[PDB]
């Protein structure tokens, strides 16, 4: 019956905050957007200012062109006409080349080689978006982490679209640009790879993706359990540890046997997150390419009656 | 395909399971250690070092710089509570509670705890004072959900400890943190915002009653907070789940 | 004799809080069965997902 | 073995059945009422278990594998070597886990703190219950909650994403997907921002949370807040595990065919339904 | 053997008495669930 | 003597004579119900 | 043998006695569910059979 | 030693009580064997 | 060997007993599970067959 | 008088947003042509040439 | 002054751009006569 | 009114997807496929 | 420091062992006895 | 090897002692499953075959 | 053309060389992939069956 | 004048020196064009 | 050197019982293999 | 304000616009 | 190879001996392990088929 | 190309130094890998066929 | 290579031994994978080939 | 100029040194090529 | 140098003691390598 | 320079030192190499 | 003056456009 401290009771808007320049060209930076008083009720209300460089041109360019190639195939599937776009629009989509072209780029356009263009697009937007990472956190004099953590969920995007196909040899190995489409895709891989649920880094990958959300669910709810205390504060509680970060230890200790830090529990969290796209890269690598059927392998190694 | 065995049934999948398995070992080892920098060694209920101290030793001890010439933190480093604790135990044998010899509330024992920090208001990235009144903010007001301001405060007793008078914000957050209540003394007492609800007509407190808003530590400064008074006023009011509820 | 009903009322206290909350399961379970009862189920039966 | 700040909180109270009888440490773990319960239902359950190996004839932990009772058993009791194991594994885990969560109530009065984590660990256990208890009381046989083994009850994941075509086409399931996606995402972008605030480039002052606010600013143009980031964790896991719960309440007992089927709702909608080109039309 | 009444100057028999009570029903419910799924020994049918 | 809950020695012999009075009617009532259980349908 | 008393002044007893409880309350648990596990000591089918009650 | 704060002769109390409660409780797991062992032996 | 009492001078005695409780009782559990386990030693089959009680 | 554009837009950010222009405009027209047989120069000269 | 540059600056700018811009243009144009004569797309 | 700075941006975006677009539009056409006209 | 880190004296880990010694003798006869009764009943060697 | 005791300068006994505890059951037990999974080494095997208790 | 020098004055020259060797370094990896992938001049293509080696 | 703190000097000295390395990397390319177009024209 | 605060004496007083108890050890695996070796040799 | 409405109208007017000839486009 | 006592000025005593200690029981176990796997240097089967034990 | 050394007046060695260590070995390795594929010029292979192991 | 040793100016030896020490032996061990994998230089199996062992 | 604190002496000892290991790493590897063209050559 | 704080004294006699494990690990090694050679060569 | 505080002094021994275990270390890998190349050379 | 330059471009472009028009009218009418 008492405050949860979910949705916030009181919001309390001033000038609006212009933020940190650190080593930040200003000249980049774009001026403060409107305040939401929707989204004041779960977090911040200010909207921007924000941060269009070099890098950020590049990956908004690079990625709106991906974005309207796929767009405009999707028109061209529904044949120019909005009525059909909307009906099918969770049923386009631009296919990779077939397997006869192999990784070769002499592929027609409606058979795979708007996926080139289009793939080539997104390549360049999603590393200029890891530059634009790794920048902004160098301007405020900050760590890298954020860049590094973003590193392993390219790692598995690369090796879907880019490292496998070569690896296994064509183009039409990769994942095509639909939305109902690369799941039908996510489908057939597991079952053209024999039940990849055999597939050890694929389990490895939904138990650091099981452990995100429990961890996730843990921080959350012990963080809004000492929030009375300043839990949300986590920097100044790092420097100056204040009885919320002792409750926080205390309880997990008494349940657990063994408790986090203020600042550790972060490391818990970044490595309990990276580790599904960075395990998970390496299971997508190795079907095909070293395992084609996964229960099989798993019936060899345990893992499954024989 | 690869798929050839270098010896059983290791193919290239066995040892990159292997190797992972070893990466996993290593990284809880780090994670764990790194986990260890506040409240280590352990120690007794006297306080001495405890004879175990667990399969992981400690970490190299690293240094935080401070953002404001608030000086460094080496941790793990030498760790004691400045505070005497008011607690007497209840069995010779160690895993039992402690009693506390008093009045816990008043003590700081128990739910009621607080930690000695230090005694500087938090600063913001511009070196001004993290919390202040709204009043004293500048440009700073309501912007939605009921206003606060001149409700009754109501404690667990359903009885009227005083009046709401002003707002303490995070200026670089824009949140409101503590309600300043004046009492029928007159005086002013703090009460964060996590632990009242604001009623249409009222702020009701569920962890105090009304013959308790008076033993809230107070501030030294009318337009300043700092890490110690938050820790004593934050710990106070929770300690009431437990000590104000007869 | 009264002494006998103070031990009885916390046995029974003790008895009374188990009941509720196994028989508050029973109504829990006997309401999914209802439920399962007035649904096209029993007339769109599923395979079984076990080799069993 | 106390923590060096541990001890002036280790003080009586804060339980909800006894009040002394059970309340001190073993060690670090806090024992109350429910951390006797919560001992004895997992004791139980690893031991049964085992036992549960020596009549399957196995030792390989990832061969392991408690069956429910057959289908043909319906709701009622089946032999211990049969399927009469599961249901007390099941129970013995039912308690566990509740007993676990009321325990950690027991812990959050002691110490003063809102009850979230344990409200959190409730959203786990109705999960759990939807599959081996909800789900299965609905369809009428225990026979369809999973079976308790490490790669065996991934067979029953998949025989029964299966049974409805492919999986991912329930709605319910994508929406639960976006959640876990977007968690580990934030999981992820929340770890990170922390630390390099905490850990500067190198030699540097540590960093102010405006800072950080600054850095998703200058990134996406927008920064919930460090309030904000912790609300939205906890929605998001708690969130997926709802979606998660609510596809399979649905999937077998409300929903029977080829979740594709569910789709061609909106194909067939009056106003497009029957237009030359595109996919369907 | 006749000082068996010490065990009430160890634990509260205030409290033993409740979790007793919650330990003996909890037994019978077991048992009771045992011999219902047993053929020769369910009353309902 | 070790008085870990305040009892002194006379209330503790008072309070377990009651206790045992009880267990022996609960177990005697149990005995019964287990005889009327065997004569309808013995278990061995 | 004749000093095993000294194991209470090593372990406070009631925290002794509730894991004793605990456990010979498991064992024996798990002994009368092992043998109803098994065909040849389930007393409760044993009766079934030896009175041709099915 | 004196780790629970019970002196000898408390310990010596204590023990000899328990000990009583082990040696009724082995007895009547003797006597249900025994009872057991007749009805149906496993060796 | 005549000094090995000096272990109690590195350990706890408190916290060793009840790591040598719990490592005794899962051993003797293991190896009786193990016997029941394998056919030829599960003393339940044994005299069921001895005493043709299948 | 273009040459006012200057004093109006950021010198980094037009010759950064014209090049990222430039050079994504070009590789996706010798991309189209690679993909067309009668301009896929590599597949040209290899029957020009008699080659594999 | 969106720019903080005044003609003193915006001039030379050009003057270079546009310079760069041409040796572009002629690279470019160069290169569409030679494929023409390879292969006239007309 | 406009902003000089916001308006050419958008504009000049809007001019080259629009330019694509229509040469798009002619090479999905076989009529106006001129790489494959000329062939 | 090898002096002691439990706090237990020289003579108090004398003592102490004696007593658990005594144990681990009485189990390990216990255990000596169960093993030879179970090898005249059924041998694994 | 005269000098070899002056490895208590520089490890913690306490934790050498737990790490090879743990160690030494571990790779006990790793080698009595290892010959259990050998039929030729498998003695609960090798006496039914011997004994004739097939 | 002889005044190319003040671009240097306006983007930094660290950013613009670590630009300029990623440029350059995935534009010759791509060509090399795209001649690999032409069957026509995977240059050890044609030297297998120029030498008759495979 | 410049929007990284370099004086026109100091760019008069980057550009100079990254020009000679462009044309030592394009002569380089040049040669290596040359020998594949000998080897293998592809026009 | 010292990074556990042992002296010398400890450290040979440490060492002595310590290696006392692992030939005591091997000790015991060496009947052990020899019993097993003379039952059933493996090589 | 004369800013939002041109927004407003220059985005409806060119996609209807867009969206004309496309349906013209379709048939 | 007389100034290798250097190396100890650099890295720590206890991490370099934790760290080979588990490096060289893991290299050790692998090798058994790969031996074990082969059947033409499996000792336990090699002595099996010796003595005609299966 | 005798003003090169300035190079270093703009960039970290430190960084530099390890960027070309990742790159060079990351571009061997692929190389060795490539070659490894190629049934061609597999030099495991190759050398099996010329002196018939196989 | 006169003045190569002012490489330790610049990296932390403690970091280069490291990663020197951590690449070093991942190669070794993928060659000798690599060796094994390939029949014509499996040195256990050319062994049992030679003496007869299978 | 100036980024990282070298002076134009230092970098100029740097680069020196770097080049010195640059030539005799792309020696051995010419050496390399030519031995492998020799064995098999890919032209 | 000296990040561990160990001076030449200690670093050469921590630096002995090490060794002279290294040999007796390395001896025995050797003669279990001879002992498996004799019984069955891998070459 | 100052990356890692070696006076010259401490580099140029480190360098003598770390050479003297890498021509070590090449040394034996150059025998092992010749061993296998006379046993079964790979080319 | 931002009016006045911008029409500049107009025409520039327009007119080039019209050109462009013009030769793929002769090349293929699309009427
Ligand atoms: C990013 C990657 C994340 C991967 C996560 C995988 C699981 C990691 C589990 C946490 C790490 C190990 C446990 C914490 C450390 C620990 O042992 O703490 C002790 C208590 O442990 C305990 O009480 C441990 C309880 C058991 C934890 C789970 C272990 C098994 C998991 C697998 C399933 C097994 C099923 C049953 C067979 C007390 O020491 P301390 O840490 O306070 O201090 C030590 C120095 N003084
Ligand atoms: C997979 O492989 C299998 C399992 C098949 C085979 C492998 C088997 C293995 C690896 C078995 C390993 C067995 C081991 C290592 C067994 C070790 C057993 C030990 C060490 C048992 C020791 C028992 C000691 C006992 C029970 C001592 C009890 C002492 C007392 C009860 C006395 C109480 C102590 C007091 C009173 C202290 C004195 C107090 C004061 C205040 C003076
Ligand atoms: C798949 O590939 C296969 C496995 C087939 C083939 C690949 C094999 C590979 C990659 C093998 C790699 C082998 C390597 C690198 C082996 C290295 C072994 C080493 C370095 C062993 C060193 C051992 C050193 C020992 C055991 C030293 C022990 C020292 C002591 C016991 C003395 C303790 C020191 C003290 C007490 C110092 C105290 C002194 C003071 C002053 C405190
Ligand atoms: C835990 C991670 C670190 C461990 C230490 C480093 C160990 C590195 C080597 C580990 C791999 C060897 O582990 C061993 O591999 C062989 C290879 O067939 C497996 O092989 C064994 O079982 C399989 C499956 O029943 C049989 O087909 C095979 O004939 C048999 O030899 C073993 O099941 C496994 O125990
Ligand atoms: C099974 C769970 C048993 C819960 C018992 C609760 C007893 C409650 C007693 N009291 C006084 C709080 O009402
Ligand atoms: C709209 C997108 C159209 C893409 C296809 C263009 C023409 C393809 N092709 C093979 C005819 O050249
Ligand atoms: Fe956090």
């Amino acid at each position: 019956a008492e405050y949860q401290n979910i949705f916030t009771q009181v919001q309390v808007r001033g000038p609006a905050d212009l933020g940190m320049t650190e080593d930040v060209n200003l000249a980049n930076r774009s001026g403060v957007g409107p305040f939401s008083t929707l989204l004041g009720w779960f977090g911040n209300a200010q909207l921007g200012p924000i941060y269009l460089g070099s890098l950020g041109v590049l990956s908004l360019f690079s990625g709106l062109m991906w974005f309207f190639t796929i767009g405009i195939w999707f028109w061209y599937q529904a044949g120019w006409n909005p009525a059909v776009f909307l009906r099918d629009l969770f049923f386009f989509s631009l296919e990779p080349p077939a397997p006869e072209y192999g990784l070769s780029f002499a592929a027609p356009l409606k058979e795979g080689g708007l996926w080139l263009i289009a793939s080539f697009f997104m390549f360049v937007a999603v590393w200029s978006w890891w530059g634009r990472t790794y920048l902004r956190a160098q301007a405020l004099g900050m760590g890298k982490h954020t860049a590094w953590a973003f590193l392993s969920a390219i790692w598995l995007w690369m090796v879907l679209g880019f490292i496998r196909p070569i690896l296994m040899g064509s183009w039409s190995e990769a994942v095509p640009y639909g939305i109902f489409s690369h799941l039908d895709w996510t489908n057939n891989f597991s079952l053209v790879h024999g039940n990849l649920f055999y597939n050890p880094f694929h389990g490895l990958s939904i138990a650091f993706l099981y452990g995100s959300a429990l961890l996730f669910a843990m921080h959350g709810a012990t963080i809004l359990a000492v929030s009375r205390f300043g839990g949300e504060r986590e920097l100044e509680q790092i420097a100056d540890r204040g009885t919320a970060a002792e409750r926080a230890a205390l309880f997990w200790r008494w349940t657990m046997g063994f408790n986090a830090t203020m600042e550790g529990i972060h490391r818990w969290a970044i490595w309990m997150a990276v580790l599904v796209t960075l395990t998970g890269g390496i299971g997508i690598l190795l079907s095909g390419t070293v395992v084609d059927n996964w229960y099989v392998w798993g019936q060899n190694h345990g893992m499954a009656p024989l | 395909m690869v798929g050839v065995t270098a010896f059983g049934n290791f193919d290239l999948a066995s040892l990159a399971i292997y190797s992972f398995w070893i990466f996993l070992a290593g990284l809880i080892y780090y994670l764990q250690t790194e986990n260890m920098r506040e409240g280590y060694p352990l120690e007794n209920e006297d306080g001495t070092p405890a004879a175990n101290q667990g399969p992981f030793p400690l970490p190299k001890p690293k240094t935080f710089i401070l953002p404001h010439g608030r000086g460094t933190l080496t941790v793990p480093g030498p760790e004691s509570e400045d505070r005497p604790i008011a607690l007497a135990r209840t069995a010779v044998s160690e895993g039992f509670p402690h009693a506390p010899t008093g009045d816990p509330m008043k003590d700081g024992v128990g739910p009621a705890s607080w930690v000695a920090r230090r005694d500087l208001p938090e600063l913001d990235g511009h070196g001004h004072n993290k919390i202040k009144p709204m009043k004293a903010a500048a440009g700073f007001y309501v912007s939605a959900g009921k206003n606060p301001i001149g409700l009754p405060v109501r404690g667990c007793d359903l009885e009227i400890a005083g009046k709401v008078v002003d707002i303490w914000v995070d200026i670089p957050e824009q949140m409101a943190r503590f309600l300043e209540v004046e009492l029928k003394d007159g005086s002013t007492r703090l009460l964060p915002m996590q632990m009242v609800k604001v009623q249409s007509n009222r702020v009701h407190v569920n962890a105090l009653s009304s013959d308790l808003f008076a033993g809230i530590p107070t501030i030294k400064s009318p337009t300043e907070v700092t890490l110690l008074e938050e820790d004593k006023i934050c710990g106070y009011v929770a300690g009431g789940l437990m000590y104000a509820a007869p | 004799t009264n002494l006998r009903l103070w031990v009885a009322f916390q046995m029974m206290k003790g008895a009374g809080w188990a009941g509720g909350v196994f028989f508050g399961t029973l109504l829990l379970i006997g309401f999914f069965r209802v439920v399962g009862r007035m649904l096209p189920i029993d007339e769109n039966p599923a395979p079984a997902p076990n080799i069993t | 073995a106390l923590l060096s700040f541990e001890r002036k909180y280790r003080v009586p109270g804060g339980t909800l059945v006894g009040g002394n009888l059970f309340d001190f440490w073993v060690g670090p773990f806090y024992v109350g009422f429910f951390g006797v319960a919560t001992f004895f239902f997992a004791a139980l359950g690893i031991i049964l278990i085992a036992w549960s190996a020596v009549l399957q004839g196995t030792w390989n932990p990832q061969l392991i594998s408690v069956y429910p009772p057959a289908l043909e058993y319906g709701l009622g009791g089946a032999p211990l070597a049969k399927g009469g194991l599961w249901q007390i594994i099941t129970i013995c885990a039912t308690g566990a886990f509740v007993s676990w969560a009321l325990r950690e109530v027991e812990i959050c009065r002691k110490l003063g703190i809102g009850y979230h984590i344990p409200f959190a660990f409730a959203f786990a256990i109705l999960a759990y219950l939807t599959l081996v208890l909800f789900r299965p009381v609905m369809m009428g046989a225990w026979g369809y909650a999973f079976p308790y083994g490490i790669w065996t009850h991934l067979d029953w994941v998949s025989n029964t994403g299966y049974t409805y075509g492919n999986f991912h086409y329930n709605p319910a399931h994508m929406i639960a997907i976006t959640f876990f996606f977007t968690n580990a995402l934030a999981l992820a972008l929340h770890g990170a921002l922390v630390l390099s605030a905490a850990n500067p480039e190198k030699g540097k002052e540590m960093r102010t949370p405006d800072h950080e606010d600054t850095f998703f600013r200058d990134l996406v143009g927008y920064s919930i807040g460090t309030l904000g980031i912790h609300r939205l964790g906890l929605l998001l896991s708690l969130s997926a595990v709802f979606f998660s719960a609510l596809c399979m309440i649905i999937t077998g007992t409300i929903w029977f065919d080829q979740w594709v089927d569910w789709w061609q709702w909106w194909v067939k909608l009056p106003w497009w339904a029957n237009i030359p080109g595109g996919i369907n039309g | 053997m006749s000082k068996f009444y010490k065990i009430w100057m160890i634990f509260d028999p205030r409290r033993v008495f409740v979790a007793q009570g919650v330990f003996l029903f909890l037994l019978a419910v077991m048992i009771h669930l045992i011999l219902l799924s047993t053929p020769s020994y369910n009353w309902l049918e | 003597d070790l008085g870990y809950t305040g009892l002194t020695d006379e209330q503790a012999q008072e309070l377990h004579s009651v206790y045992m009075s009880g267990l022996w009617l609960f177990s005697a009532v149990a005995i019964v119900a287990h005889l009327a259980v065997y004569i309808w349908r013995p278990w061995f």
